[PDB]
């Protein structure tokens, strides 16, 4: 139930939390 | 919100509460980590109205600001075409003001097959157009 999706939303925001990290990191690599 | 929060987004009585998570995303605007941290404390939540307006928040974070990556497409996206008129009453909502100015096909392409279902109030088909 609700519980499945809540993982799946989890998980998305994980990934796109590390995602961001890492556009944030190497846009300061050059700046 | 902010601080001591769970406060003002609780004994909102019921429907306010969908626009109060809302408010954490007009104050987390054009900040699309911070809001991913804020909202994300908020958008599990037990009670529906939460994560509609936890979502709607992300979309208003992502207004005015086309990041590379789409978070607003993903967590929006998965609550789109919902068994609920309220998490896809927000998530729609997000997405509209999230990809305002894009004119991108592939959030059209989710968007426009939910104007049309069963499973959808005039306030679904309206606030999807």
């Amino acid at each position: 139930l609700r519980q499945t999706e809540n993982r799946a939303t989890r998980c998305k925001v994980e990934r796109l939390q590390l995602l961001l990290q890492q556009k944030r990191l190497r846009r300061k690599a050059r700046r | 919100l902010t601080d001591d929060g769970n406060k003002w987004l609780y004994k909102n009585k019921d429907h306010g509460m969908l626009s109060a998570a809302a408010s954490l995303g007009m104050i987390l605007l054009w900040d699309v980590d911070g809001g991913l941290t804020q909202i994300d404390k908020y958008l599990y939540s037990s009670e529906d109205y939460i994560k509609s307006g936890a979502l709607l928040a992300c979309g208003i974070v992502n207004s005015g600001v086309r990041n590379e990556c789409d978070p607003a497409l993903a967590l929006l996206s998965d609550y789109v075409l919902h068994n609920s008129n309220t998490m896809r009453l927000g998530s729609i909502f997000g997405l509209g003001l999230a990809y305002a100015g894009s004119n991108r096909e592939d959030v059209l392409t989710l968007l426009l097959p939910v104007m049309g279902d069963s499973k959808s109030s005039m306030e679904v088909a309206g606030v999807t157009a």
